[PDB]
Parts: C-alpha cells; sequence; structure tokens
C-alpha cells in the first residue's frame, strides 16, 4: 500500500 | 473536470476522483533532482519542525487552485505556471521528500 514517499510522488511530481 | 492540465492531472493522479482538493502543486523536474533537495538548504518548516529543505535553484512548477465556482463532482481549477524554489519536508532512509511545505 502507499508509503508517504510514494504519495508525495503521485501527488506532486510530473517528470 | 475539463481539458486544462490541472483538471486532467488532478483527476489522473487520483486527487479529485472522490473529492475536490483546494490546491495542489506539481513539479516539472526529474524525480531524482526533486529528491536531491533533501540535502540542500535546511530551513525550519511552517510548523517549526526542522526537517525542511529549500532548493538552491528555482524549479518549474504548476499551481492548481480550485475556482470559486468548483463543486464536487465537477472540480474546476485555475492553472498557474511559475518557476519557484520548493521547500519540502524530508524523512526516511533514504531521506526523501514526504510533504511539500511551500514554493518561494
Amino acid at each position: 500500500k502507499e508509503t508517504a514517499a510514494a504519495k508525495f510522488e503521485r501527488q506532486h511530481a510530473d517528470s | 473536470s475539463s481539458s486544462n492540465y490541472c483538471n486532467q492531472m488532478m483527476k489522473s493522479r487520483n486527487l479529485t476522483k472522490d473529492r475536490c482538493k483546494p490546491v495542489n502543486t506539481f513539479v516539472h523536474e526529474s524525480l531524482a533532482d526533486v529528491q536531491a533537495v533533501c540535502s540542500q538548504k535546511n530551513v525550519a518548516c511552517k510548523n517549526g519542525q526542522t526537517n525542511c529543505y529549500q532548493s538552491y535553484s528555482t524549479m518549474s512548477i504548476t499551481d492548481c487552485r480550485e475556482t470559486g465556482s468548483s463543486k464536487y463532482p465537477n472540480c474546476a481549477y485555475k492553472t498557474t505556471q511559475a518557476n519557484k524554489h520548493i521547500i519540502v519536508a524530508c524523512e526516511g532512509n533514504p531521506y526523501v521528500p514526504v510533504h511539500f511545505d511551500a514554493s518561494v
């Protein structure tokens, strides 16, 4: 299930 | 929920599939360069905790903010593109960004 680091990437990174 | 970048990405990244989130920032940089900020300028977080870090340089970002007329289910966003220094709170091992504290 989603870690906090994974959640930050899904919500905020658009490489 | 329409064709602009914020309405599309907030939906695709599962931020507005079940609620309208008021504001969200997307960073248009490589993931490892965003992760590199956790060893850059240490600063206090808004809440006084000290695990926040500020990027040395500005990064390309898009701010998405709900308009005054937005209501679930039809979330509506104003899109603002800018280059700003990002401040992120870091944790873990590896020490990576876990929260966005601000853009400056």
